[PDB]
């Protein structure tokens, strides 16, 4: 069946904040796309400067 | 017990076919949808027969009999 | 011929793109500022005070 | 305003002499004027002639 | 506890009918006997893109307000076709009925019915015949329906293939100026009041007057129709004439079928108090399932089997349903079957009539074939009204007169109407 | 075989432009005019490219 | 008064479509407006414009015109698209004024 | 005469009542000669343990084959004894059993509900015929694209929790099903303070208590370990599932952000932002004045057989966005449109569609909630969601409350800048990466 | 199969076929449309090896010797056992159809159970066949001494074609009326013929015209075999269906052995017997089977 | 054909002496009646406009028409419907 289709397991990839599946995301994306644009943001700075 | 569509029970929207204009606020169950499917081949208009004597023949009266050939067109009896 | 645009929904689209169109303004007049290293800005910006 | 266009290529190679300051301005500001106001204006004109509006 | 039902016969034939619900939506439909029964051969489709062309430009109302108005206000507008009747119906809330009201009678009294519109809608026409015949209970029907009836019934809900692209705006006028006549119209309302349903009827429907086109007058021809498409199941449709719609036989007659089996009543349930899927599952041993098919129209009515069951069980499924009906018309029935049979009508008609929709049908189909209500008290009363002995009767009518069978499938095994 | 004019990647581009490209009927001689400054773009060009061969 | 209409009549005969065996609704320049008043048309209206824009620019190749009896005549020159156009643009502005509000 | 808030305020209240077992018994009361009486379970697919995941399901497929006191097809006969409809579905979340009948049958059929509740004899060639069934049906429904697609998404959102799992479970667990880990099931998740007693239409609520409180008395009230079973929070996780299969005519897509929950209040507004979206499908008769751009777009380039909104809510959480059906050559045109006017949303939602798509919420609060049988879903489901039956005065209000500042602000809280969970199946090679999907879920001039 | 389906008398041949056969003679020439794409490969190697067997086949040979035949025979076509599967019978069905698709002419083919090849009566049906008429011998004629064609003539003024239909096999064989008529005019047409075969069938006929409707038989029997190709169909058909090959003459004289009083009786069976009908067109006034 | 006419018999061998007299009679004493012309004259009418639907023999007509221009082999078999209107005995 299609019920027979599961995900395996990312823990070898996964950020530390995202590690565990039963705490809620949401409370820590925020500071994920924080520390994710930053380092875009100071990229582009330096390739301004 | 009048409303025919109603007064069958399993067969209510067999019996009666219901469609909108402006859609409900309610989505419809089955939403559906047309596969992409095949088309008929485009083939050349035949001659009408729109007096006496070219309908003289077109009668069939024999066993249909068809017959392909390989560098002959496709034929067929009546 | 710009009289398809007054109405109120044009209004409140408008009044909706006002701070997104003045934030960008802010972001071209400090780009000017920054690239042409003009002396009407930097000399009022107190870090900057050192190359004139 | 092609003819308009020939008068200001004439004025051009003038020096700034009588009479060549206002036959030059009056050049200019029909060639303006026939660019900017006066060709949409027979454009409606004949609109309204040939019953188009 | 809402106020009672109110009926009018306008001078013009027009039955208007209201009901105070003090519902928070309110729901106006106009029912209009101008079914698929009103086609000759020369305008084959007509109701269909009649159906179809609810929402076209109309004097006063165009595609775009009638669309734009109608979603606007979160309100709908539906039609829905038997062979016999349509009814446009809106709904909404109650404080936007005047412009619902407005839409509806401009769309379903003056229709300018534009030739680039009906240009756009032909496609929409056979993309809605393609998913409506994505199943297979509605061709084997309608090819029941077609050799059942050699005239005026045989018209199929749906344009025929040849027909798109040749119906023309003129034979919809003609269609709408025949058919759409004020004496077959009952304008029924649930959640308004009798006087603006009064004065909207008073003062816009006054363009026509006549009785309309009629003198359809169905026949039947019986006969068998074969469809070898090669699916693993086969789908079988085997029936009979039966009594008209207001008569005491039609009551027999689906009393007959609630007693043979007329839907389930449990979710993946084994219909234990089903006489034909008692008789084929004594019988066989594979999935199927057989019901009892009632269609009481006007004039005539169609009364028998459906099967779907397996390709090379066909046969032993469509006898034994076909000798258990047998077994019933002799008198081999018990009296508490009938009246489990009884029970069930009553309780199908009484979950027919409960929502607000369904109600709204009830109460438009018996205002144009009454020009009344009457109340459901009423109706189970006639249905407790009907012996056994009517029961028999019904069935001795369907197993000795003459058959129409539609089948589907892989019919090798299929029986024939001769080796029933 | 094949059409090599309309089906090469290279040469679909010149049967575009300038071979097979659907052009009005009864456009007048100043339709010429375009495609001469186009030759005349070219023939400065060149006549460039020599005057910086001593210039 | 009949001045006005002499004086049309000498502009129609110096506008010059008419001896190219035009009518006025077909010189119309073709906006998305005039596009659905031409796709709203019946079929022998379309053929014959068809044919008048065709026999125009075989005229205009040749540099040369119809002769005299086979002018357009302005007595004669029919508004055809005039009302699909009208209900083209009052459509139109009827969308205008719904996205305005 | 009377206006909306009027006619809402005329509505009959629903009658709570509670029992000494912990029973929820709920009756609403009309004036039908009909009523629909059911009993809503709070256990789902998201109470098991990843070894008795079809238990529900399959319960659910043993709960019409007999108990002790009513044993085999006779119970069902008692059902087409008084001509009385018996229902039942089973969700991620609830199970519910439900049965329309008519009010003079209205204290045997509340009987009948207590045996199927508490009697329900499970034989073991019933376990293999339902077995058979259950793998018959799921091989059945893998057919049907949008429950694969639907699955699929509950799969990829919400990886490494319960919440991931199947209603039906896979097909090994369907194999070795015993009959122990059902008793152990029924034991530990069909006790009596997760239930309510619903009913709806012709009913009475003092008749209705004295029934639950003859038959319904003592249900279970012991957990049996004194361990009580809860339910943690399931992590939403933006990710991506591709199945590619070509010789399927069309692909589903979906695509989904999380969602709220049931309590937090914004569900109210995020139904609205769905309203302005709305669906549409190829049998519809709009043309291109359809008032959702989304469905004017897809009509007038032709993109898409049909696409539909959603907001499914879970205990605190959910999902919330669209699933469209189309060919292959429009998919990632249909994306990007419907990327659009979830920023549209974000950014710049005008008074005008607000107010439609409160119109269209109106209509569709009411227009749900006809007849015996949605009013008793939406009373079982109250009871068990929110733990009361939210009246509809109280739904106009909070409708009221809207205008586009907050519905902009909700939708730049929940889908503006967050990482969605997309499930294709079909020939879906034009559906974009997930690093397109990420970057079209923000806009560069805001 | 769209090409061959441009002609609407094949599209009627076919139904007639379908609708008056149970089995074993209603399936078609052409493959269905639900069949296009699922038809394998190895359907046809079961189909040739249960169909292509040795006692089923004969060789035929114009312009070649006898020797090279028998050494072709013997090297190439015994590997085969001659059996096979024997057939269903083609029990006889009856009923009719009718095809509502709008065309500016309507067809109609009535017929009927006759003769099968090799019996008395199937000579008797072909005698009949072009007693009634069976095909035009002037190009733009009227068909004087065609029966059909005079007695719905006679009352109709619009272009149309009435000819007698007959097909024989080698268990069941069909004979019939197959008229192209107008779409308002069909029933005029359809009852003038039946009423002319109804005629027919009481005697009231003339033995000139059975003896120049032998003539039409003999003449065209022997204008369909001076060609090499229908020579070699005639020698193939032959051996197929009896095993051995009958001369031109001694089809002649069982020709002019058919008695007028067999023609009678094949008319009295025609019209005693039950009915299939194959429509097309506009059948609003097309009859019924019960309204003959 | 546009050079050629051919009127021809079929029989046995049997009917020889008549088929010949057939063919004599027929191509010398041909009777020709003011009804009978006006019957083929509407009849050649609506057989022409038969094979105006042919679009075989319309290109060749027209390959015809244009490849001898102004020659007697451009005009068809048929001819012009003015013709047959207006050709008497
Ligand atoms: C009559 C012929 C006598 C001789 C016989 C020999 C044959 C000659 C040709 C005969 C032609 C017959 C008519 C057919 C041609 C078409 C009609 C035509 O051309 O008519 C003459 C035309 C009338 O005007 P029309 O354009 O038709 O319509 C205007 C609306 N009333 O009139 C004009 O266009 C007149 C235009 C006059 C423009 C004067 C401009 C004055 C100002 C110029 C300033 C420019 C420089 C500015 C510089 C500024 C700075 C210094
Ligand atoms: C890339 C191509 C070109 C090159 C390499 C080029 C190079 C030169 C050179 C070297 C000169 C100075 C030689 C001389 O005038 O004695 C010159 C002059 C000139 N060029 Fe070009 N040129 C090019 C294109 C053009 C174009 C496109 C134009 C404009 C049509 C142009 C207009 C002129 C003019 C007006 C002069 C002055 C001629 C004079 O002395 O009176 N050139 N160019």
């Amino acid at each position: 069946s299609h019920t027979d289709v599961k995900v395996p397991d990312f823990s070898d990839y996964r950020r530390a904040e995202v590690l565990d599946s039963t705490k809620s995301s949401k409370e820590s994306s925020e500071a994920r796309k924080g520390f994710s644009y930053l380092v875009t943001a100071t990229t582009t700075v330096g390739v301004a400067y | 017990m009048l409303s025919v569509a109603a007064r069958s029970g399993p067969f209510a929207p067999v019996l009666s076919a219901t469609s909108r204009g402006v859609a409900g606020a309610l989505r419809p169950l089955l939403q559906g949808a047309v596969p992409a499917a095949s088309e008929p081949p485009v083939l050349d208009v035949k001659r009408p027969f729109l007096c006496r004597e070219s309908l003289s023949g077109q009668a069939a009266a024999r066993p249909l009999v068809a017959t392909v050939g390989l560098n002959v067109p496709a034929s067929v009896r009546f | 011929m710009l009289s398809r645009f007054l109405g109120p929904r044009y209004r409140e689209l408008a009044r909706n793109w006002i701070p997104t169109a003045g934030m960008w303004g802010t972001v071209g007049a400090v780009g000017l500022v920054w690239a042409t290293d003009w002396r009407l800005i930097l000399d009022w910006v107190p870090y900057i005070n050192g190359k004139f | 305003l092609v003819a308009n266009l020939l008068i200001l290529t004439w004025i051009g190679g003038q020096p700034v002499e009588h009479p060549f300051i206002i036959i030059g301005q009056l050049a200019s500001i029909s060639y303006f004027s026939i660019i900017l106001i006066l060709m949409p204006i027979s454009g409606i004109i004949e609109d309204k002639m040939l019953k188009l509006y | 506890q809402p106020q009672d039902l109110e009926f009018t016969k306008l001078p013009n034939g027009l039955v208007i009918a209201s009901l105070e619900n003090y519902a928070p939506l309110s729901r106006i439909g106009l029912f209009v006997k101008a079914g698929s029964r009103y086609e000759d051969s020369n305008n084959l489709g007509t109701s269909h893109l009649l159906r179809l062309a609810s929402s076209l430009t109309t004097k006063g109302a165009s595609s775009f307000k009638i669309t734009r108005g109608i979603e606007a206000v979160g309100g709908k507008l539906s039609v829905t076709a038997t062979r016999e009747n349509m009814a446009y119906t809106v709904e909404g809330i109650r404080s936007d009925i005047e412009i619902l009201m407005e839409f509806l009678l401009n769309v379903t009294t003056a229709p300018e019915f534009r030739r680039w519109e009906v240009a756009a809608l032909r496609s929409q026409l056979k993309i809605d015949k393609a998913v409506a015949f994505q199943n297979s209970q509605t061709r084997i029907i309608e090819n029941l329906h077609d050799v059942a009836y050699k005239n005026a019934l045989a018209n199929p809900l749906y344009c025929p293939d040849y027909r798109m692209g040749k119906i023309t705006s003129e034979e919809l006028h003609y269609f709408v100026q025949n058919h759409f006549t004020s004496a077959r119209m009952a304008l029924v309302g649930l959640g308004v009041s009798h006087s603006v349903l009064k004065q909207v009827a008073e003062q816009f429907l006054n363009m026509r007057g006549g009785l309309g086109l009629a003198g359809a007058k169905a026949k039947y021809r019986g006969g068998e129709i074969r469809e070898q498409n090669g699916d693993n199941l086969v789908h079988a449709a085997i029936v009979a004439e039966s009594a008209a719609i207001g008569n005491a036989e039609a009551n027999a007659f689906s009393v007959l079928q609630h007693l043979l089996g007329a839907g389930p009543h449990i979710k993946r349930g084994n219909n234990t108090t089903s006489l034909l899927s008692q008789s084929v599952a004594k019988g066989s041993h594979q999935p199927f399932d057989v019901s009892a098919f009632n269609a009481s129209y006007s004039d005539s009515g169609l009364f028998g089997i459906y099967t779907i069951s397996q390709a090379a069980a066909a046969g032993e499924v469509i006898n034994a349903a076909y000798n258990q009906v047998k077994a019933v018309a002799q008198g081999n029935l018990s009296s508490a079957d009938v009246q489990a049979a009884k029970n069930k009508l009553k309780a199908g008609y009484l979950m027919s009539v409960e929502t607000s929709e369904g109600f709204l049908s009830e109460i438009g189909s018996q205002a144009l074939a009454a020009g009344s209500y009457m109340p459901p008290s009423t109706v189970l009363q006639q249905i407790d009204s009907v012996a056994d002995a009517d029961v028999v009767k019904a069935a001795k009518k369907f197993v000795s007169g003459k058959k129409s069978m539609a089948a589907s499938g892989n019919l090798g095994h299929t029986p024939f109407l001769d080796e029933l | 075989m094949t059409n090599m004019r309309k089906t090469h990647p290279l040469f679909k581009i010149i049967n575009h432009s300038f071979i097979d490209l659907p052009a009005p009927s009864n456009i007048s001689s100043w339709w010429n005019f375009g495609s001469l400054l186009g030759v005349c773009l070219m023939v400065q060009i060149i006549t460039g490219l020599f005057l910086a061969m001593h210039y | 008064s009949k001045w006005l209409d002499g004086f049309r009549k000498w502009y129609y005969n110096a506008a010059g479509f008419n001896k190219l065996g035009l009518m006025r609704d077909d010189t119309l320049h073709e906006t998305e407006d005039v596009k659905e008043a031409i796709r709203r048309l019946p079929e022998d209206l379309y053929n014959d414009r068809m044919f008048r824009i065709k026999r125009a620019l075989d005229l205009t190749m040749r540099h040369q015109i119809l002769p005299k009896d086979q002018w357009t005549k302005y007595e004669e020159d029919k508004f055809y698209l005039e009302p699909y156009l009208k209900e083209v643009i009052r459509e139109r502005k009827e969308r205008e004024e719904w996205a305005k509000k | 005469t009377a206006t909306f808030a009027q006619a809402l305020q005329s509505v009959p209240e629903t009658q709570v009542s509670i029992l000494d077992n912990g029973l929820r018994v709920a009756s609403e009361q009309s004036s039908h000669a009909t009523c629909t009486v059911g009993v809503w379970i709070d256990a789902g697919s998201r109470y098991e343990t990843e070894k008795n995941n079809g238990a529900g399901y399959f319960l659910e497929h043993l709960a019409f084959k007999g108990t002790k006191n009513r044993p085999g097809n006779a119970l069902e006969k008692e059902v087409e004894s008084i001509g009385a409809h018996l229902n039942a579905y089973s969700t991620r979340e609830h199970t519910a059993y439900l049965i329309k009948a008519l009010s003079k049958d209205l204290p045997k059929v509340v009987e009948l509900l207590a045996d199927i509740v508490q009697n329900s004899s499970l034989e073991d060639s019933q376990i293999e015929k339902e077995r058979d069934v259950i793998l018959r049906e799921m091989q059945e429904n893998d057919a049907s694209m949008q429950n694969v697609v639907f699955d699929y998404l509950h799969a990829t959102a919400f990886q490494g929790t319960p919440l991931a799992q199947a209603v039906e479970g896979p097909s090994e667990n369907v194999r070795r099903l015993s009959r122990t880990d059902l008793t152990d099931y029924l034991n530990r998740h069909y006790k009596a303070p997760r239930m309510v007693l619903a009913a709806a239409g012709g009913v009475e609520h003092q008749q209705l208590l004295d029934l639950a409180q003859k038959h319904l008395s003592s249900v279970s009230r012991v957990y049996e370990e004194d361990a009580v079973p809860g339910l943690t929070p399931c992590r939403f996780t933006g990710s991506e599932i591709r199945h590619r299969d070509d010789a399927l005519p069309l692909a589903h897509v979906a695509i989904a952000v999380e969602g709220p929950g049931w309590a937090n209040p914004d569900n109210v507004t995020l139904q609205v932002a769905n309203a302005i979206i709305g669906h549409y499908d190829c049998t519809y008769g709009g043309g291109v004045h359809l008032s959702s751009p989304l469905a004017s777009v897809a009509v007038a380039n032709k993109l898409c057989q049909s696409f539909q909104t959603f907001n499914i809510s879970y205990s605190d959480t959910g999902l919330l966005g669209a699933h469209f059906v189309c060919d292959a050559m429009s998919i990632d045109d249909m994306v990007f449109f419907l990327q659009g006017q979830w920023m549209r949303l974000c950014t710049s939602a005008t008074e005008s569609e607000v107010t439609r798509g409160k119109n269209i919420l109106r209509n569709a609060l009411v227009s749900h909630l006809d007849g015996t049988t949605p009013v008793c879903e939406d009373i079982g489901r109250s009871l068990l969601t929110y733990g009361r039956r939210i009246p509809l005065a109280e739904w106009e209000s909070r409708i009221q409350e809207v205008d586009a500042q907050m519905l902009r602000d909700i939708c730049s809280k929940y889908f503006y800048d967050q990482c969605p969970a997309v499930a294709g199946y079909g020939p879906i090679e034009q559906l974009p990466d997930y690093n397109r999907i990420r970057s079209g879920m923000f806009w560069l001039r805001f």
